[PDB]
C-alpha cells in the first residue's frame, strides 16, 4: 500500500542548537580544544551517516537539504532575472542582436574598476556576459524588462515557498522512511510528473507564446510592436494570421486529424538561416513527443492498483548461466544506501552534462547563439567541467557505498561480488589498455615532435606524410549527411550541419559549416580516450579495494577516509578510495583541459570566423599544427595568450588579473601537495613558543592541517587555479577575436 | 677575459651556471649541518659553549626567520 | 633633485602620461551622446583623472624617466627635502593601528584566559567584553610600554621547549 | 533570542560583519578621498 | 593446553574462487593455513575479497600472508564470537603453530610468558647516536 | 627485521596488544605498574612497521616504539 | 654597477625573501634534527627516515632529509 | 608525595608538558615506578589529557 506516511512535530524550531557549534556529532559537541575541531565540523557538517544510524532521520536530513538547494538556486535565477530586467541592455540588443554585446552586470565607480565597464553597444556599459541568458530570453518570447523583472519576483517567491517547504518538511512534518523506499511510485510521478509535464506544459507555451512571438521577431517588426502573448492566447484569430491551423481550433486533435498541425508542428531540421538556431517549431513538436513518451513511460510501475511492473521482480527475472544469482539484491542495496542511489545520479547526471554540451554546440537550439562564439565556448566549457565533476562524485560516492553499506551477508553471489571477486583480473587489464593508449597516442605525438625537430616531416604522423584518417567516424559522418533522404524521409535537412553540407551564416559570421576530420582529429580522439580510460582506471580500482587489498585486508576497517596505515609494509600512503577520488580529480582536470582545448582550437580553426570566403579565425591551422606538443604550445597557447597578456588599461583588463591570480593559486596548491604535515607542525611549535613569550598564546591549540585535509587544501587550489585560468584564457581570446 | 662581454649568450650562461651551482652547494651545506647535529654532536663535549647555546635558542632563531619571510612576502 | 629625479609638476613624461590617459577616454566618450548616462560618467572619470593628477604634482612628488611618481624612504632625506608623507607618516600610522589590533587581541586572550572555559569564549565571542578592550586600546602604546617597564609584558622561562631546550 | 544573539557572537558571523564593517570604511574613504597616494 | 596440530583433511568454506588468492609465494616459500570450529552456517566476508558461507563445525582456510590470517581472525573472533587459530606451512610440508602461542589469546596476560625486547629505561634515557657509531651496521641508540 | 622496543613507563593498558594487525605484541606478568602487567615483543620476524601499536599507546612518551630496519619478504607484507 | 629603480627594489626584496624562506626551512631543518615536541626521540631515528606514522595527528615530512626536501624547491 | 588536586610541574623534557602546570589526581603508594597521575586542562598530540610521573618530576610549584 502506498499512501502519505507522516510524523507529526519530530524537532522543535528553536534557536539553542544555533547557539552550540557541533551539536550534530557526538565528538564534536564536546567542544574545541584544538584547532582541527573546526575544520572537522565543517567537514562532517553535511555527513549524516555519521550523526545517526536510523535510516529514517537521515531521509528526512537530505530531504530538507534538498529544499534548501532548490530554494538557493531559485534565488540565483531571481537574481539572473533582476540583474537581466535593471542592469542590462537586453531590449537595445533585441532591436539589433548581430552589433550589440550582451550585458548584464554593471559595475560601480570607484577606485578605477569602473574601466571594467566597457562599450558593449546600446547605448551601455558593462561587463560582457557568455552565459546565454539573453538567447534564451529571445527565445522565450521575452520583450519588455517588465517581463523580466515578474520572473525575479516570481522565483523570489518560489525560492521563500521552497525555504519554507524545507523547514516544514524537516520541523512541522517531517515523512516516514517508508514514504521514501517508494521508489515504484517516486519513478511513476517523477517520469509523468516531473519530465512529462514539464515537457509538456513547456511545448504549451511554446506553442502559444514563443512561435509567434519569434516569428514576427524572424519576421522583422519592432519588438515593442509586437502583441504581448496574453493576446496571442486570448484573440486566436492572429494565430490563424500567422499559421491557419489555429483556425481550426482543437478540433484535428481529437479526430486525429494531426497533419493539419504541421504548420507549427514541423520536422525541417538544420538552422533557421535568417536566425542561426533551431526551428522553433521543430522544437515544439519535440517537446510534444518528448511529453507523451515521458507520460506513457511513467504508468509502468505497480502502486496502489494490479496493473503496473514491480521492480524487484524485473531485476530478479535476469539470471544467466555466466553470472548466477544475477541481479538479486541489488533492490535491497539501492532502497536503504543513499550513497548509491547518489553514485548512479551523479555518474548519469554528470553524463547527461557532457552530452548537452556536445548537443549545444552542434545543434544551437538558441536564436543569435551560434554566432555568439563566447556564448558558445563558455557553454561547451562549462557543461563539461559540471560533467567531470559530477562523474568524479560518482565514483565517491561508490566508494562510500562499498564501506560503509556493503555487507555482504545480504549479498552473497551477486554480479556485485562476482566483480569484487574478480576485481584484480578487471584492474589488470584496465591497466595494460591504459599503459597501451598512452604509449601509442602519445607517442604518435612524440614521433611528430622528433621528426618534425629532425627536419623530417615525410616520416611524421600527418595528412600528408603518414596518413591515420578517422575512416569510421568519417563514414557514420556521411551516412548521416545522407540520412534524410532514404532512412529518414521525412526530413527536409540534416540534424546538424557538421555532418555535411552547405553553410548558414548570420550577420557575416559563420553559425556552422561542415567539420571535417583528419589525422589531427584521430589523435586528439585517442588522447581523450587514454585520458578517460585511466580516470576510469583510478575510480574504478578505487572502489573495488575499498574495502580490502592484498596490502591492506581489513581496509574496510580503517573508514573511507583515512590517511594511511603506516610506513611499514614499504609504506601505505593514499590507500584509501578517497586518496583515489583525489587523484581522478587531477586526471579529471587533465582529460577535461585537453578536451576543452580540442574544442577551441577546432572551433577557431575549421569552424568560426567571417564570411566575405570564409575566413577563419585561424586561418585553419589545427589540420597541420595539431599533430606536435610544440604546435600545441606555439600555435594555441602561446599564440591565443595575445588577447589576455595585453587586456591592460581596458574592459578585458579582470581577465589578466584573473590570468595572475589564477597561475598564483595553481602554484600556491603545490605547497599543499608537495609538502607533510610533520614539518609544518613543528614550524608552529616554534610560532607557538614565539606567542607563549608575549602572552598571546591562544587557549585553542594550534594544530598543522591533517594529512587528508593537506591534500584536500590541495586539490582544491589546483582545480581552482587551472580551472580559472583556462577561464581568462578562453573568455578574453574569444571576447576580444569575436 | 678578452671579448667577453660582446660574447652575451656566453654571459648569460655562465652566470646562471655558477649561480645554480652555488644554490645547490648551500642547501648541500646546510643539510650536512644537520647530519652533524644527528650523528656528530656530543653534547657532554660541548656544554656551555657556543654550539649547545644555539640548540637553547633554537625556537627565537626559527621565529625570527617566520617573522623575515612573513615580511617580506606580504609586503 | 633626490637621486636624479625631477619634480612631477616639472617632469614631461608625467604631462605626456595625463594627455594620453585624457586622450583614451575622449575617444572612449565621443560614439555616446551628450547628455546621456555613459556620457556623465566618462566625465566624472575625466575630472577624476584631472584632480589625480594636480594632486599628485600639488603634493612635490618626484618623477622619474617615465613619468611616474617614485617614493622615498629614508627619515632623515625625506625630512629634509619635504617627503616625509609618503614613507614615515604612513608607517607610524601603520604602527597605531597594527599595536592597536594585536593590543586588543592580547588583552582579550588574557581576559578570556581567567575563567572557566577559555576556549568557549575563543570561539563564541564575548562581544561586551570585546568592544570594552576595542574602546580601551587607543592609550596601547603608552600600556605596552609600561607593561614593558614592570615586566609583565614577557611570559618567564616557564615556556614550553624540547628536551635539548 | 539569547541563543540568536549567542549565535551573531560566533566566530564567522562576528567576521563577517566586522569585516563588512572594515571594508566599507576603506570603501567610504576611498569614495569620498579619491585615489589617496600620500600625506 | 597442548599444541594442536593440522588435520589437512578439514573442509574448506563454501566459496566459488577469488582472484585474490594464493600465488607462487605459497609454492616457493610459505603460506599460511586457519582453522576454526563453527557453531553455524553463516556468511562471514572473505580478507582477499567476496562473500563466503562457512561450514558447521571444523573450516579451513589458506591464506598469503600474516594480515589476512589476523583480518580474519579479528573478523571471527569480533563479530561470531569464536576462537580461530592459523599455522604456517612450508612447502616441504612443515607446519608451524602459532596465535595463540600460549594458548591464551595475548590480549590478556598469562603466566610463563617471558618477556622480550623490554628496555628498562625511559625513552629519553637512551644515549645519543654518538655514541654508537663505527659498530659492526647502523645501530640506532635504542639497540643497547 | 624491524625493532620493537618496549619501555618502563608503561601501564599494561593492553591497547598496543589489540591494535597490531599482525601479533608480535604480548602481555607478561610485572611489578612495575598498578596493573601488574607489560608489553613484550616475542615476534618482530613478523612485524611489518605499521605503527598501530604506537598509534594505541597513550602514555606521553611512547612505551612502544618501532624503528625501521631491513627488509624482509614477511615484514614488506609481501603475499607473493 | 647598473642604473637601478624601483623594479631593481621590488626584485632584491624578493630575493632577500627567498633567501631567509630557504634559511628558515634549512635553519629549521638543522635545529630540530635532534627533536622536535611532536617527536622527541627524532635522534633515534637518523637523518632519513620515511615519517613515523599517521599517529599523534600524522607526522609526514618531519625529518631533517625532508626539510632539505621542502628546501630545494626554495633554492 | 604531592596531595590531590595541588599544582605541580613536569620536568620530564621529552613529554608534552614539559615545563607546565597540571593537577595531581593520585599517587599510588606501591612500588610502582611512575606513581603521581597529573591531569592537564590541553591535550597533546594524540588527544590524551592525562600522563604518569615518578617523584622526581614533578613539582608543587
Ligand atoms: C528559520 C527557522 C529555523 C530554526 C530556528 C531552525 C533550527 C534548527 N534546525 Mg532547521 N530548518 C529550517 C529552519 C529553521 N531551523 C529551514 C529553512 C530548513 C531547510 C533548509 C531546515 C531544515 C533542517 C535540517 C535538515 C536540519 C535542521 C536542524 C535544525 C536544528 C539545528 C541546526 C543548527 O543549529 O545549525 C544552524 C545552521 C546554520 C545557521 C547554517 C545555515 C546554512 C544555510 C542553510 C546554507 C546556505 C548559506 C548560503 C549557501 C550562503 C553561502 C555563501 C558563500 C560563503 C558560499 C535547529 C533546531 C538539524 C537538526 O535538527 O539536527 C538534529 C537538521 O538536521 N533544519
Ligand atoms: C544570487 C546571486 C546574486 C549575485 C551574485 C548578485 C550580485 C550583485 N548584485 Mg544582485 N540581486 C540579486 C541576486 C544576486 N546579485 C537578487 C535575488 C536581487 C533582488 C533582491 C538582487 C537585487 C540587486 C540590486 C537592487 C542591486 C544588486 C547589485 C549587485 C552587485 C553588487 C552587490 C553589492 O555590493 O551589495 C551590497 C553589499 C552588501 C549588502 C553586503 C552586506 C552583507 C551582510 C553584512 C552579510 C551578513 C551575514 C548574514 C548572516 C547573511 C546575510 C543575511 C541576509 C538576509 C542579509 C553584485 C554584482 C547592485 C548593482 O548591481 O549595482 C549596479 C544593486 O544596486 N542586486
Ligand atoms: C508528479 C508529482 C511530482 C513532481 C513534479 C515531483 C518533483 C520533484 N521531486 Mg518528487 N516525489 C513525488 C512526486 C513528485 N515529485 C512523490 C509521489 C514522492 C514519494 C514517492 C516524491 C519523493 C521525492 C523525494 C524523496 C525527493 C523528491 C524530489 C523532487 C524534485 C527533484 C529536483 C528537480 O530536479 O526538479 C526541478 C525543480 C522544479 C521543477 C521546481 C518546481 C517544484 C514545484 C514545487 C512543483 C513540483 C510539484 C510538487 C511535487 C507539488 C508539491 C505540492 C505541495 C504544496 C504539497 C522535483 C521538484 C527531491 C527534492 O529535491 O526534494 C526537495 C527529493 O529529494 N521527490
Ligand atoms: C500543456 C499546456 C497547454 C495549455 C495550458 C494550453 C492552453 C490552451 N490551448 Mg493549447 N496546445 C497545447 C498545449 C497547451 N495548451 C499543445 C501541446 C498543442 C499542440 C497539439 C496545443 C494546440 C492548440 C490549438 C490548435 C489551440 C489551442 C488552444 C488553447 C487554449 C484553449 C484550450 C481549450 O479550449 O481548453 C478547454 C478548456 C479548459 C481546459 C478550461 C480550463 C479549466 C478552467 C480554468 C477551470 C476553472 C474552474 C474555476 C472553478 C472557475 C474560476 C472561479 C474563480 C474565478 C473564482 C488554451 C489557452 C486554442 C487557442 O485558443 O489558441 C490560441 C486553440 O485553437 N492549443
Ligand atoms: C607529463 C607528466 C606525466 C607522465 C609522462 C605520466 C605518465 C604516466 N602516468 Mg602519471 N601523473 C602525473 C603526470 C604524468 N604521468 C601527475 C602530475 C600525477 C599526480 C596527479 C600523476 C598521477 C598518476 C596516477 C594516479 C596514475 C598515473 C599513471 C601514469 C602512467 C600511465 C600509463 C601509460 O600511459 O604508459 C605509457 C607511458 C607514457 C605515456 C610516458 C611517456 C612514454 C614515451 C613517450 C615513450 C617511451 C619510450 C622512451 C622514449 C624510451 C626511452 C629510452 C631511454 C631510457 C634510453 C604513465 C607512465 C597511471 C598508471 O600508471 O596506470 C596505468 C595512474 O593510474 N599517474
Ligand atoms: C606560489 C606558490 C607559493 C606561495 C605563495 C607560498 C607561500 C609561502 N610559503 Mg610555500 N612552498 C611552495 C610554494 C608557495 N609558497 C612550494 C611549491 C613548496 C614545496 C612544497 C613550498 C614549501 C614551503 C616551506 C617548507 C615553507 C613555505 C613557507 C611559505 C610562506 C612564507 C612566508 C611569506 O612569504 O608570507 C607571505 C604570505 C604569502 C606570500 C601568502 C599569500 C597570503 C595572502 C596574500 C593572504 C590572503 C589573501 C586573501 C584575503 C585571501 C582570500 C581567499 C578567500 C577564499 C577567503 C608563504 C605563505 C614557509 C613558512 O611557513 O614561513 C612562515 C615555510 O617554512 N613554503
Ligand atoms: C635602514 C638603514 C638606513 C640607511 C642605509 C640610511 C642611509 C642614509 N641615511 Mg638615514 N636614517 C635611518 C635609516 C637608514 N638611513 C633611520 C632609521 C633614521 C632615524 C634615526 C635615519 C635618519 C637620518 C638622518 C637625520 C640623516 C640620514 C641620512 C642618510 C644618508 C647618508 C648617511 C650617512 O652618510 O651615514 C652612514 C649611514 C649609516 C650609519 C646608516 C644609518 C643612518 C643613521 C641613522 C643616520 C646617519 C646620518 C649621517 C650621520 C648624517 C650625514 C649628513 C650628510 C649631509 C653627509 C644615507 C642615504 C642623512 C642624509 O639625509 O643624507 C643626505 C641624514 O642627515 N638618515
Ligand atoms: C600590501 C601592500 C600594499 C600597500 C602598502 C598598498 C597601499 C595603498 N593602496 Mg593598494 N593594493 C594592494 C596592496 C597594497 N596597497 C593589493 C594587494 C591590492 C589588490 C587587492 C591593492 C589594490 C588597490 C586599489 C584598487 C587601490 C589601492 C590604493 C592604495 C592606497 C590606499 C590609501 C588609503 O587606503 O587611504 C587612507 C586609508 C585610511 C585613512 C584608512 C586607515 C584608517 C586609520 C584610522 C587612519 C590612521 C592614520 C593615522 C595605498 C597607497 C588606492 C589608490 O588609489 O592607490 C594610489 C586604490 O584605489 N590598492
Ligand atoms: C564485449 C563485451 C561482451 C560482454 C558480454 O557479452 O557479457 C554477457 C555475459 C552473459 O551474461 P548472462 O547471460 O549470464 O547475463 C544474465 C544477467 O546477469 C544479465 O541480464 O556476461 C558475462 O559473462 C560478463 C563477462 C564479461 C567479460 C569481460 C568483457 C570485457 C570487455 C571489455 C572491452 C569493451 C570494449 C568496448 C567498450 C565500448
Ligand atoms: C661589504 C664590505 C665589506 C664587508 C664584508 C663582510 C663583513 C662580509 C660578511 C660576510 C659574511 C658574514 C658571510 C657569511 C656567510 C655565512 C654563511 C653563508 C653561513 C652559512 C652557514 C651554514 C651553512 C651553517 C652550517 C652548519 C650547520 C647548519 C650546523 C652546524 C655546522 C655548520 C656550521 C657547518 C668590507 C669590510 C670587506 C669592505 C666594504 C665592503
Ligand atoms: S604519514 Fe603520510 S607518509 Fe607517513 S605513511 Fe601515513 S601517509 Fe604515508
Ligand atoms: S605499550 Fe603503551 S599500550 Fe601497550 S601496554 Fe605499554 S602502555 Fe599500554
Ligand atoms: S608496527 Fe605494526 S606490527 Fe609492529 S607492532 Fe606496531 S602494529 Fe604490531
Amino acid at each position: 500500500k502506498v499512501k502519505i506516511a507522516v510524523d507529526r512535530n519530530p524537532v522543535e524550531t528553536s534557536f539553542e542548537k544555533w547557539a552550540k557549534p557541533g551539536h550534530f556529532s557526538r565528538t564534536l559537541s564536546k567542544g574545541p580544544n584544538t584547532t582541527t575541531w573546526i575544520w572537522n565540523l565543517h567537514a562532517d557538517a553535511h555527513d549524516f551517516d555519521s550523526h545517526t544510524s536510523d535510516l529514517e532521520e537521515i531521509s528526512r536530513k537530505v530531504f530538507s537539504a534538498h529544499f534548501g538547494q532548490l530554494g538557493i538556486i531559485f534565488i540565483w535565477l531571481s537574481g539572473m532575472y533582476f540583474h537581466g530586467a535593471r542592469f542590462s541592455n537586453y531590449e537595445a540588443w533585441l532591436s539589433d542582436p548581430t552589433h550589440i554585446k550582451p550585458s548584464a552586470q554593471v559595475v560601480w565607480p570607484i577606485v578605477g574598476q569602473e574601466i571594467l565597464n566597457g562599450d558593449v553597444g546600446g547605448g551601455f556599459q558593462g561587463i560582457q556576459i557568455t552565459s546565454g541568458f539573453f538567447q534564451l530570453w529571445r527565445a522565450s518570447g521575452i520583450t519588455s524588462e517588465l517581463q523580466l523583472y515578474t520572473t525575479a519576483i516570481g522565483g523570489l517567491v518560489m525560492a521563500a515557498a521552497m525555504f519554507f517547504a524545507g523547514w516544514f518538511h524537516y520541523h512541522k512534518a517531517a515523512p516516514k522512511l517508508e514514504w521514501f523506499q517508494n521508489v515504484e511510485s517516486m519513478l511513476n510521478h517523477h517520469l509523468g510528473g516531473l519530465l512529462g509535464l514539464g515537457s509538456l506544459a513547456w511545448a504549451g507555451h511554446q506553442i502559444h507564446v514563443s512561435l509567434p512571438v519569434n516569428k514576427l521577431l524572424d519576421a522583422g517588426v519592432d519588438p515593442k510592436e509586437i502583441p504581448l502573448p496574453h493576446d496571442l492566447l486570448l484573440n486566436r484569430a492572429i494565430m490563424a494570421d500567422l499559421y491557419p491551423s489555429f483556425a481550426k481550433g482543437i478540433a484535428p486533435f481529437f479526430t486525429l486529424n494531426w497533419s493539419e498541425y504541421s504548420d507549427f508542428l514541423t520536422f525541417k531540421g538544420g538552422l533557421n538561416p535568417v536566425t542561426g538556431g533551431l526551428w522553433l517549431s521543430d522544437t515544439a513538436h519535440h517537446h510534444v513527443a518528448i511529453a507523451v513518451l515521458f507520460l506513457v513511460a511513467g504508468h509502468m510501475y505497480r502502486t496502489n492498483w494490479g496493473i503496473g511492473h514491480s521492480m524487484k521482480e524485473i531485476l530478479e527475472a535476469h539470471r544467466g548461466p555466466f553470472t548466477g544469482e544475477g541481479h538479486v539484491g541489488l533492490y535491497e542495496i539501492l532502497t536503504t544506501s543513499w550513497h548509491a542511489q547518489l553514485a548512479i545520479n551523479l555518474a548519469l547526471f554528470g553524463s547527461l552534462s557532457i552530452i548537452v554540451a556536445h548537443h549545444m554546440y552542434a545543434m544551437p537550439p538558441y536564436p543569435y547563439l551560434a554566432t555568439d562564439y563566447g556564448t558558445q565556448l563558455s557553454l561547451f566549457t562549462h557543461h563539461t567541467w559540471i560533467g567531470g565533476f559530477c562523474i568524479v562524485g560518482a565514483g565517491a560516492h561508490a566508494a562510500i557505498f562499498m564501506v560503509r553499506d556493503y555487507d555482504p551477508t545480504n549479498n552473497y553471489n551477486n554480479l556485485l561480488d562476482r566483480v569484487i571477486r574478480h576485481r584484480d583480473a578487471i584492474i589488470s587489464h584496465l591497466n595494460w589498455v591504459c599503459i597501451f593508449l598512452g604509449f601509442h597516442s602519445f607517442g604518435l605525438y612524440i614521433h611528430n615532435d622528433t621528426m618534425s625537430a629532425l627536419g623530417r616531416p615525410q616520416d611524421m604522423f600527418s595528412d600528408t606524410a603518414i596518413q591515420l584518417q578517422p575512416v569510421f567516424a568519417q563514414w557514420i559522418q556521411n551516412t548521416h549527411f545522407l540520412a534524410p533522404q532514404l532512412t529518414a524521409p521525412n526530413a527536409l535537412a540534416a540534424t546538424s550541419l557538421t555532418w555535411g553540407g552547405d553553410l548558414v551564416a548570420v550577420g557575416g559570421k559563420v553559425a556552422m559549416m561542415p567539420i571535417s576530420l583528419g589525422t589531427s582529429d584521430f589523435m586528439v580522439h585517442h588522447i581523450h580516450a587514454f585520458t578517460i580510460h585511466v580516470t576510469v582506471l583510478i575510480l574504478l580500482k578505487g572502489v573495488l579495494f575499498a574495502r580490502s587489498s592484498r596490502l591492506i585486508p581489513d581496509k574496510a576497517n580503517l573508514g573511507f577516509r583515512f590517511p594511511c596505515d603506516g610506513p611499514g609494509r614499504g609504506g601505505t600512503c593514499q590507500v584509501s578510495a578517497w586518496d583515489h577520488v583525489f587523484l581522478g580529480l587531477f586526471w579529471m582536470y587533465n582529460s577535461l583541459s585537453i578536451v576543452i582545448f580540442h574544442f577551441s582550437w577546432k572551433m577557431q580553426s575549421d569552424v568560426w570566423g567571417t564570411v566575405t570566403g570564409v575566413s577563419h579565425i585561424t586561418g585553419g591551422n589545427f589540420a597541420q599544427s595539431a599533430n606536435t606538443i610544440n604546435g600545441w604550445l606555439r600555435d594555441f597557447l602561446w599564440a591565443q595568450s595575445s588577447q589576455v597578456i595585453q587586456s591592460y588599461g581596458s574592459a578585458l583588463s579582470a581577465y589578466g588579473l584573473i590570468f595572475l591570480g589564477a597561475h598564483f593559486v595553481w602554484a600556491f596548491s603545490l605547497m599543499f601537495l608537495f609538502s607533510g604535515r610533520g614539518y609544518w607542525q613543528e614550524l608552529i611549535e616554534s610560532i607557538v613558543w614565539a606567542h607563549n613569550k608575549l602572552k598571546v598564546a591562544p587557549a585553542i591549540q594550534p594544530r598543522a592541517l591533517s594529512i587528508t585535509q593537506g591534500r584536500a587544501v590541495g586539490v582544491a587550489h589546483y582545480l581552482l587555479g587551472g580551472i580559472a585560468t583556462t577561464w581568462s584564457f578562453f573568455l578574453a581570446r574569444i571576447i576580444s577575436v569575436g | 677575459y678578452a671579448f667577453q662581454a660582446i660574447d652575451f649568450t656566453t654571459q648569460a650562461a655562465l652566470y646562471t651556471h655558477h649561480q645554480y651551482i652555488a644554490g645547490f652547494i648551500m642547501c648541500g651545506a646546510f643539510a650536512h649541518g644537520a647530519i652533524f647535529f644527528i650523528r656528530d654532536y656530543d653534547p657532554e663535549q660541548n656544554k656551555g659553549n657556543v654550539l649547545a647555546r644555539m640548540l637553547d635558542h633554537k625556537e627565537a632563531l626559527i621565529s625570527h626567520l617566520s617573522w623575515v619571510s612573513l615580511f617580506l612576502g606580504f609586503h | 633633485d633626490i637621486a636624479g629625479l625631477t619634480p612631477c609638476s616639472e617632469s614631461k613624461a608625467y604631462a605626456k602620461l595625463e594627455k594620453k590617459e585624457l586622450k583614451t577616454l575622449e575617444k572612449r566618450l565621443k560614439q555616446y551622446e551628450a547628455d546621456s548616462a555613459p556620457a556623465v560618467a566618462l566625465k566624472a572619470t575625466m575630472e577624476r583623472t584631472k584632480a589625480r593628477f594636480a594632486n599628485y604634482a600639488k603634493a612635490g612628488l618626484l618623477c622619474g624617466n617615465d613619468g611616474l611618481p617614485h617614493l622615498i624612504a629614508d627619515p632623515g632625506l625625506a625630512l629634509k627635502y619635504g617627503h616625509a608623507g609618503e614613507v614615515f607618516i604612513p608607517t607610524f600610522g601603520f604602527l597605531y593601528v597594527a599595536g592597536y589590533i594585536g593590543y586588543v587581541g592580547r588583552q582579550y586572550l588574557i581576559a578570556v584566559k581567567g575563567e572557566a572555559k577559555p576556549t568557549d569564549k575563543e570561539i563564541i565571542i564575548d562581544v561586551p567584553l570585546a568592544t570594552k578592550l576595542a574602546w580601551q586600546g587607543a592609550g596601547w602604546p603608552l600600556a605596552a610600554v609600561q607593561e614593558l617597564q614592570r615586566g609583565t609584558l614577557l611570559e618567564k622561562e616557564e615556556n614550553i621547549t624540547v628536551s635539548p631546550r | 533570542m539569547k541563543d540568536f544573539t549567542t549565535y551573531l557572537s560566533t566566530a564567522p558571523v562576528i567576521a563577517t560583519i566586522w569585516f563588512t564593517f572594515t571594508a566599507g570604511l576603506l570603501i567610504e574613504i576611498n569614495r569620498y578621498f579619491p585615489d589617496p597616494l600620500v600625506f | 593446553w597442548t599444541v594442536p596440530t593440522l588435520n589437512p583433511d578439514t573442509p574448506s568454506p563454501i566459496f566459488g574462487g577469488s582472484t585474490g588468492g594464493l600465488l607462487r609465494k605459497a609454492q616457493t616459500e610459505e603460506f599460511y593455513v586457519i582453522t576454526w570450529e563453527a557453531k553455524k552456517e553463516q556468511i562471514f566476508e572473505m580478507p582477499t575479497g567476496g562473500a563466503a558461507i562457512m561450514r558447521q563445525g571444523p573450516n579451513l582456510l589458506k591464506f598469503g600472508k600474516k594480515e589476512q590470517c589476523l583480518a580474519l581472525t579479528t573478523q571471527l573472533r569480533n563479530k561470531f564470537k569464536l576462537t580461530p587459530c592459523f599455522y604456517r606451512v612450508f612447502p616441504d610440508g612443515k607446519v608451524q603453530y602459532l596465535h595463540p602461542a600460549d594458548g591464551v589469546y595475548p590480549e590478556k596476560v598469562n603466566a610463563g610468558r617471558v618477556g622480550a625486547n623490554q628496555n628498562m629505561r625511559r625513552i629519553g634515557q637512551n644515549v645519543n647516536p654518538i655514541k654508537v657509531k663505527f659498530s659492526g651496521r647502523m645501530m640506532s641508540p635504542a639497540e643497547i | 627485521a624491524h625493532i620493537v622496543k618496549i619501555y618502563d613507563t608503561c601501564i599494561g593498558c593492553t591497547q598496543c596488544v589489540r591494535a597490531c594487525p599482525l601479533d608480535v605484541l604480548e602481555m607478561v606478568p610485572w611489578d612495575g605498574c598498578k596493573a601488574s602487567q607489560m608489553a613484550s615483543a616475542p615476534r618482530t620476524e613478523d612485524c611489518v612497521g605499521c605503527k598501530r601499536c604506537e598509534t594505541a599507546c597513550p602514555t606521553d612518551f611512547l612505551s612502544v616504539r618501532v624503528y625501521l630496519g631491513s627488509e624482509s619478504t614477511r615484514s614488506m607484507g609481501l603475499s607473493y | 654597477f647598473l642604473t637601478i629603480g624601483p623594479g631593481d627594489f621590488l626584485v632584491h626584496h624578493a630575493i632577500a625573501l627567498g633567501l631567509h624562506t630557504t634559511t628558515l626551512i634549512l635553519v629549521k631543518g638543522a635545529l630540530d634534527a635532534r627533536g622536535s615536541k611532536l617527536m622527541p626521540d627524532k635522534k633515534d631515528f637518523g637523518y632519513s627516515f620515511p615519517c613515523d606514522g599517521p599517529g599523534r595527528g600524522g607526522t609526514c615530512d618531519i625529518s631533517a632529509y625532508d626539510a632539505f626536501y621542502l628546501a630545494v624547491f626554495w633554492m | 608525595g604531592p596531595k590531590r588536586g595541588s599544582l605541580v610541574k613536569i620536568l620530564r623534557p621529552e613529554s608534552y608538558w614539559f615545563n607546565q602546570v597540571g593537577k595531581v589526581v593520585s599517587v599510588d603508594q606501591s612500588g610502582v615506578r611512575y606513581p603521581v597521575v597529573v591531569r592537564f586542562e590541553n591535550q597533546n598530540y594524540a588527544g590524551v589529557t592525562t600522563n604518569n610521573y615518578a617523584l622526581d618530576e614533578v613539582v608543587a610549584a
